[PDB]
């Protein structure tokens, strides 16, 4: 295993040798064993390029875009190449286009340009022995593949009649015939192949076969589970020991465990709940079943789509999302990873790009339409768009497919046939009887749900058309009868969760009575406790507003699966809301010392930061970054937020150098995120640039607090060369291009800024301050009249507009900007905003008392009463606004001004115009300076 | 429910009840029509309470013990809005809600309707 000095040992025989072709093999099918399908390609090509007719780099290239980049493309046309060196090289070897049709068919994906060259290459093999059964059965296994099982029929009886032994013809006839519903024929004939099976040795395929024929019988989930572990415990008894050669390909069949895998989907659940809920070991199985695939063919992309998939409904969607887009750069056209990423936006209420993913599904392959899933899925995205009329006409095109009913001979479903998953035909049963009654055909609701409990009657999704029953009788107002379907659900049944949910609910919802709704969901803890039904007994507790009993809930949760960080934060959250502070600490440290997702530093952080111990949170990010930084795409990216949050903590501790650092160290984190997203992700781009263009905001902001206001133009110029068109990165540019004397490129973010949101009133003002400086008085004053006719209420924009009327000397016009306030908002006279506009005025038209009165109001307001103390202490340091100290005028008045009167009350104002100072708290450095000076006025 | 929840916030945080203020709170950032700055708003006031001294009662109300249903509930009295803990007790000939037989000397005219008193 001391790889390096291997490759160190192989770079000197490459240097002495370049023309060496063994060394090269040897390197290609070890670098194949490695999972090295990028050095397997290099070791290929390099070879391909001193013999172009080696049929082994040949193969190696052609399944390359067959098992890792899903390319229907390069496959078919790498397969061409390769049929056309057998064509050059002993045309005719019909073993050897057999052996190559063996392994492409088996690995293939079910796509339909792949199979027609593969079934030319076995052609030819047939036209070469026309006796050969054994052809005859994998050019029927290739039209099971096509959907042509009206061929695939012809096919394995040929395969019999030329071989009435060819067991390997029986059990693809069979195959047949339960994909036809012909299940009495193929029971019979699977009893004689198990009396067979001993001469043979067990076979998954016959004990699969078993699996589907009791599925399609409806026996009992558990007998068709532990026929399925028992596929796959005898499947992967015959791989052990094995190298990872292309004959592992062939023996893994991975076509024949995808579908294994879709049928423990069936039995799964359809959401994408968190661990902890008793059906999860099927989706566990199904991680394992992947994982040997992706070990081996994961560009027969339908594996990892499974696998996001599989991810998904364990609730790891930032996982599912990254697979997806991990399918999607090995293959744009992938049309069932956009299938799955409709699911994983429908998950999100991102309705728009459901329907987008649909369409591109659809563009990339029309054949979509031939599964039962995508039109649940558009029916789903239409139902929330309110097309209600378009997801009855999808919902009845999902039903017009074959296996979607109990039907007999003479269907009208004539389209190529599908093994529909029960689950699926469930849910379009369902949602046809949703959409009827949100239509209000609650006629056709109840005949297509009298239809549901015929075709599900007998299984555990019976009880969800039970449910289905309360739901329409809901809808129908028969509350008795949804509460009695529910009351007849009970400790010894499944969907028993959800039937005291709704028994719940209902009570709470229409008599009035929480303690119905708590037995109900007590009745859930006694009978069916699990960390699902516990978390969600703690949310049901919550929104009865008793906290207590939910953290109980979420303790009898947590206790049980520890690795779930959405309950950990949620057991946080109530913790919080319940002075629990150091239980909620200590959860996030321990999901945090378990590994746990990324927003986990972000809860602990933001908790101890609005507790105010800053030090504690800083600490804390700092050994959330202790570690060597992990080079995984994900844990670049938490490490790159966690170092900005970081920064965000240091910010408060007053250490700015450190933020910078920590921010660089973010952007050196977020280069090489986005330098990995362009190649796999490419959808995540403006987000992962938006972030690019904060930290370079973030680092501007902390050389404006060291006054290198230089860097603050470079780094909010980069913040603009991420994302050019963000409001408060062209507003921070534009008040730097202020800052540093540059008015036009000022004007010219503001302009920018102004077409992309009118409505920005900082936008609206620093231009109206730009016009003021350029003396085009008339704009200032008209541009800030416009922004209080869209926004008569602005108190901001009021006094702006107040004091350049004063400079102006156009007093008169501002009673009307406080009647528009008054017009708008009949209260707005008794707002501190309102009270400090107002205030202003009458200091300007020469009432120093009602100035004094009006400026009292807001004093105490965190904007209006800061900027109103201010002039309150103009007005008591100097109420008749004289030059202090002026020799022109402070000899005179002395008539009042060698009165006591005046002197002690003017005083007395100087006096508490230091009590003023002491209601203005400063914020800064510069607020304790001007402070300062005033108290020095005094 | 903004209303409601801010006054009985409000009644709460001034009795000392803040951990019938955190229910208030939970129920207002509840809220739907509320924007995440209102939230916020609602959430830092919550948590000055908190921190300043507890998210829990230091004294309790007990009138969730009616509100909850089940049991079903005492009368509300229209004069003190409080549950009329009386076996028997006088009721307003037109609206007829009920009033402690001690407080209702203190009316000319139904707290509720302004009828006069009979």
């Amino acid at each position: 295993q001391n790889y390096s000095g291997a490759l160190e040992t192989v770079n000197q025989i490459i240097v002495n040798f370049p023309s060496f072709l063994p060394a090269f093999v040897k390197k290609m099918k070890l670098q194949l064993a490695l999972q090295d399908w990028d050095q397997t390609v290099e070791t290929a090509q390099r070879l391909l390029l001193q013999d172009s007719q080696n049929v082994e780099a040949l193969r190696m290239q052609a399944l390359y875009y067959v098992c890792r980049e899903g390319d229907i493309e390069k496959a078919s046309t790498k397969l061409e190449n390769l049929g056309n060196t057998l064509d050059a090289m002993e045309p005719q070897n019909a073993q050897l286009f057999y052996n190559i049709t063996l392994a492409f068919s088996r690995t293939c994906g079910r796509s339909q340009l792949i199979l027609q060259k593969i079934q030319t290459l076995l052609e030819r093999a047939f036209s070469l022995n026309p006796q050969q059964s054994e052809f005859a059965t994998e050019l029927g296994y290739q039209m099971i593949l096509q959907g042509r099982v009206k061929e695939a029929l012809k096919w394995y009886k040929t395969a019999m009649t030329l071989d009435e032994t060819s067991v390997s013809a029986l059990v693809g006839f069979i195959q047949c015939q339960l994909i036809e519903g012909q299940l009495q024929d193929a029971d019979q004939q699977l009893e004689f192949l198990n009396e067979i099976q001993q001469s043979i040795g067990k076979s998954a395929e016959l004990i699969y076969l078993h699996a589907v024929l009791a599925m399609k019988k409806n026996k009992r989930q558990e007998e068709v589970i532990n026929l399925l572990n028992d596929v796959l415990d005898t499947h992967f008894s015959q791989l052990e020991g094995l190298p990872l050669g292309i004959q592992y390909f062939e023996k893994l069949n991975p076509d024949f465990l995808l579908e294994i895998v879709m049928e423990y989907l069936s039995f799964c659940p359809m959401q994408p709940a968190s661990p902890g809920q008793p059906l999860c070991p099927l989706l566990r199985r199904c991680i394992s079943v992947l994982e040997t695939v992706v070990r081996t063919v994961p560009g027969l992309l339908q594996t990892v789509f499974l696998i996001a998939k599989v991810k998904y409904l364990s609730g790891d969607i930032e996982a599912a999302f990254n697979n997806l887009q991990h399918c999607l750069e090995h293959n744009p056209s992938y049309a069932d990873a956009h299938l799955l990423l409709a699911q994983v936006y429908l998950s999100q209420e991102k309705v728009k790009l459901c329907s987008q993913s649909l369409e591109l599904c659809l563009s990339y392959d029309f054949k979509v339409r031939d599964y039962p899933l995508y039109h649940l899925i558009k029916a789903q995205s239409q139902k929330k768009m309110g097309e209600i009329a378009d997801a009855i006409k999808t919902l009845h095109m999902a039903m017009s497919l074959p296996g979607m009913k109990r039907i007999g001979a003479s269907t009208k479903s004539k389209d190529r046939k599908t093994e529909v998953d029960t689950s699926h035909r469930l849910s379009i049963f369902l949602e046809l009887i949703d959409v009827h009654r949100l239509n209000g055909e609650q006629h056709e609701a109840t005949k297509v749900l009298q239809d549901a409990i015929h075709e599900f009657s007998g299984t555990s999704e019976e009880v969800r058309v039970t449910i289905a029953n309360a739901d329409l009788a809901l809808a129908q107002g028969d509350i008795e009868r949804a509460l009695s379907i529910l009351q007849n659900v009970t400790a010894e049944q499944p969907y028993f969760i959800e039937a005291r949910e709704k028994m719940a609910d209902i009570y709470l919802k229409h008599r009035k009575d929480k303690m119905l709704y708590i037995t109900c969901f007590r009745e859930i803890a006694e009978r069916m406790a699990n960390p699902r039904s516990f978390l969600l007994l703690g949310d049901a507790y919550m929104n009865i507003l008793e906290p207590e009993e939910a953290i109980v809930a979420y303790e009898q949760a947590l206790n049980q699966n520890p690795k779930d960080g959405t309950l950990a934060s949620k057991m946080g959250k109530a913790l919080i809301k319940t002075h629990n502070y150091s239980m909620a600490i200590t959860y996030y440290e321990a999901a945090l010392k378990t590994g746990q997702k990324n927003y986990l530093c972000y809860d602990l952080a933001e908790l101890l930061l609005k507790l105010k111990w800053y030090d504690k949170a800083e600490k804390v990010l700092q050994h959330a970054l202790a570690h060597e930084p992990v080079n995984e795409l994900s844990a670049l990216m938490e490490d790159g937020r966690c170092q900005v949050l970081l920064a965000k903590v240091y910010s408060k501790m007053e250490k700015l150098g450190d933020a910078i650092t920590a921010l660089q160290q973010a952007r050196e984190l977020q280069a090489r995120v986005l330098k990995r997203v362009q190649m796999e992700q490419p959808d995540a781009v403006p987000a992962q640039k938006h972030l690019a263009a904060e930290i370079c905001a973030e680092i501007a902001k902390h050389s404006v607090a060291q006054r290198d206001y230089e860097k603050a133009i470079k780094f909010y110029r980069e913040a603009l060369v991420h994302c050019e068109t963000d409001n408060k990165i062209m507003l921070e540019l534009a008040r730097l291009y202020l800052a540093q004397d540059d008015p036009d490129s000022c004007l010219r973010q503001c302009a920018l800024l102004l077409q992309s949101d009118q409505d920005n009133e900082a936008a609206t003002m620093m231009m109206a301050d730009l016009m003021f400086r350029k003396q085009d008085y008339e704009q200032a004053v008209f541009h800030l009249q416009q922004l209080l006719e869209r926004k008569p209420d602005n108190y901001m924009t009021l006094s702006r507009l107040i004091d350049l009327l004063r400079r102006c000397g156009k007093l008169e016009d501002v009673p009307r900007f406080f009647s528009m306030a008054e017009k708008r908002n009949s209260r707005a006279k008794l707002e501190p905003g309102f009270q400090y506009c107002k205030g202003l005025y009458l200091w300007y038209t020469g009432e120093p008392n009602d100035a004094l009165r009006h400026f009292n109001k807001a004093r105490k307001d965190r904007d209006w009463g800061q900027n109103a103390l201010y002039n309150m202490i103009e007005i008591c340091l100097n109420p008749d606004n004289e030059t202090v100290g002026g020799e022109v005028f402070e000899n005179l008045d002395g008539d009042l001004g060698n009165s006591t009167e005046k002197q002690e009350s003017v005083q007395l104002a100087v006096r508490t115009a230091e009590k003023l100072l002491k209601e203005l708290k400063p914020q800064t450095v510069q607020g304790h300076v001007q402070l300062r000076i005033m108290e020095n006025y005094c | 429910p903004v209303e409601i929840y801010s006054l009985l916030a409000l009644c709460a945080c001034a009795s000392r009840a803040f951990g019938t203020c955190s229910k208030a709170f939970i129920k207002l950032k509840s809220l739907e029509t509320l924007s995440s700055e209102q939230k916020q708003q609602y959430e830092d006031l919550a948590l000055e309470i908190f921190t300043k001294h507890t998210s829990k009662d230091n004294r309790k109300p007990e009138l969730d013990s009616l509100m909850e249903g089940g049991e079903g509930k005492l009368p509300t009295c229209v004069a003190t809005g409080s549950p009329i803990t009386e076996y028997q007790f006088w009721m307003c000939s037109v609206c007829k809600h009920g009033v402690l037989a001690q407080e209702i000397s203190h009316y000319s005219f139904c707290p509720l309707c302004h009828s006069p008193v009979g």
